[PDB]
């Protein structure tokens, strides 16, 4: 019940994928679809499937092997083994598509007065870059909040291969008016420094 | 030719039960193998338990003395009973074939695994009812935020405004409630032409177009 | 019951004995049969064996490769299998019936009722 690991590779890269006792079987699943099963008995390969994928043992560890990736390669991969009477699933690979370094674009939000008096404000922080990793730090009259925020990261665009991150700070309509400074301070890799986007109540 | 489909999923209180069918079709029942595969939203797939039309049957340790997998050798449907469903168990639920002597057949060298899948079904487990989405206003945006359960659709000029727009996924709030937000980026000359979303919750009959 | 033994990692192009152990009476078996299904696939016969008469019934796909045999001695009825390419790895099941098919239908799965639980056959590359 763990999230997948990445994985950033280009059209035509080699990739192979290790599985950390029995036989591994291989399944690669598009977002939102049913998996699919790719290689079963280590190195066996399943009807349907190109002949670039391959699977091979290596002293005790399983291994899936891309020769040459291609568009529509990129998905999760998870490696299935099977106990005494028990079966589990691997973490799971997500291959990626990789791109150039890219820096987001902040923007800030303030709550609407349509929503003050509802008795709660939220205040939205807008991040297209890469990669992924990247850092949202309110802060609510210089003060560091953590904990009263969420993000959420969109996947990866289909034409320019993106991200885009919101971060939601949620505070009730007592505290929102107590303060004046709010501010999310934006750290990414394609910034050679933070950037911050603020304003006041 | 061959065909699993998944049904019984839906909304169910914690505590509660809940009975799912996996209806197949296509092959002879007794020579193989159904089990029964979930998944969290945005996490891995977790595998919950198997029958093997004998009554070999095996659970997860994390679903022991909670689920129950029966099958109907004369319908060519197996079944899977929840009770006592909480939090944790909310994910959409896929049923595969696998050999019938799975256990028998796993070594060092083989393992078949499981060839054919079935779209799922989604059984969410929440004591949170059923509630239409507030929209705010907010590059512009607007903010749907507290609703309840999944899906919900957010459009721009009816449908007219989807390039360069983000809809971003729905959070779970620690309310139990649902919430995200839709931003699209405009040229600033045009903002003095009117931007409208358009929010759709079907599962509660509330269609809400707010003007930013 | 039947007991399939044997089979395992093969390399192409090499060789590969089964054994099926069958145990009680075996007298009103009519045909004993190899099955085997591969992840996919449906379950196909392979090479069925009269046992009143002897004579053997192979498939297309396996015609000239593999040779089965019944050692009457220990009715224990052999599969071998010879020039092995990737498309043979699957599950080798010892198929029997004592109902009578013809030999039109000596091969398909219908015709046999008693199963053994198979042994897997892998062809790596
Ligand atoms: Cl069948
Ligand atoms: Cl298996």
């Amino acid at each position: 019940t763990q999230s997948p690991s990445s994985l950033s590779a280009s059209v035509g890269d080699r990739v192979t994928i290790t599985c950390r006792s029995s036989a591994v079987a291989w399944y690669q699943q598009k977002p939102g679809k049913a998996p699919k099963l790719l290689i079963y008995s280590a190195s066996s390969l399943y009807s349907g499937v190109p002949s670039r994928f391959s699977g091979s043992r290596s002293g005790t560890d399983f291994t899936l092997t891309i020769s040459s990736l291609q568009p529509e390669d990129f998905a999760t991969y998870y490696c299935q083994q099977s106990s005494s009477s028990l079966i589990t699933f691997g973490q799971g690979t997500k291959v990626e598509i990789k791109r150039t370094v890219a820096a987001p674009s902040v923007f800030i939000f303030p709550p609407s007065d349509s929503q003050l008096k509802s008795g709660t404000a939220s205040v939205v922080c807008l991040l297209n870059f890469y990669p992924r990793e990247a850092k949202v730090q309110w802060k609510v009259d210089n003060a560091l909040q953590s904990g009263n925020s969420q993000e959420s990261v969109t996947e990866q665009d289909s034409k320019d291969s993106t991200y885009s991150l919101s971060s939601t700070l949620t505070l009730s309509k007592a505290d929102y008016e107590k303060h004046k400074v709010y501010a999310c301070e934006v750290t990414h890799q394609g910034l050679s420094s933070p950037v911050t986007k603020s304003f006041n109540r | 030719e061959v065909q699993l489909v998944e049904s019984g999923g839906g909304l169910v209180q914690p505590g509660g039960s809940l009975r799912l069918s996996c209806a197949a079709s296509g092959f002879n029942f007794s020579y193989y193998s159904i089990h029964w595969v979930r998944q969290a939203p945005g996490k891995g797939l977790e595998w919950v338990a198997y029958i093997s039309s004998s009554s070999y049957t095996s659970y997860a340790d994390s679903v022991k003395g909670r689920f129950t997998i029966s099958a109907d050798t004369s319908k060519n449907t197996a079944y899977l009973q929840m009770n006592s469903l909480r939090a944790e168990d909310t994910a959409v639920y896929y049923c595969a074939r696998g050999y019938q002597y799975w256990q028998y057949h796993a070594s060092w060298y083989w393992n078949g695994g499981l060839d054919y899948w079935g779209q799922g079904t989604l059984v969410t487990v929440s004591s949170a009812s059923t509630k239409g989405p507030s929209v705010f206003p907010l590059a512009l945006g607007c903010l749907v935020k507290d609703y309840f359960p999944e899906p919900v659709t957010v459009s721009w000029n009816s449908g007219a405004l989807t390039s360069g727009v983000h809809t971003f996924p729905a959070v779970l709030q620690s309310s139990g409630l649902y919430s995200l937000s839709s931003v699209v980026t405009v040229p600033s000359s045009s903002l003095g032409q009117t931007y409208i979303c358009n929010v759709n919750h079907k599962p509660s009959n509330t269609k809400v177009d707010k003007k930013v | 019951q039947l007991v399939e033994s044997g089979g395992g990692l093969v390399q192409p192009g090499g060789s590969l004995r089964l054994s099926c152990a069958a145990s009680g009476s075996t007298d009103s078996i009519e045909y004993m049969t190899w099955f085997r299904q591969a992840p996919g696939k449906e379950r196909e016969g392979v090479a069925a064996l009269y046992t009143h008469t002897g004579n053997t019934y192979y498939a297309d796909s396996v015609k000239g490769r593999f040779i089965i045999s019944r050692d009457k001695a220990k009715n224990m009825v052999y599969l071998q299998m010879n020039s092995l390419e990737p498309e043979d790895t699957a599950v080798y099941y010892c198929g029997a019936t004592r109902k009578y098919v013809p030999v039109r239908f000596a091969l398909d799965q219908s015709s046999y009722d008693y199963w053994g639980k198979g042994t897997p056959v892998t062809v790596s590359s």
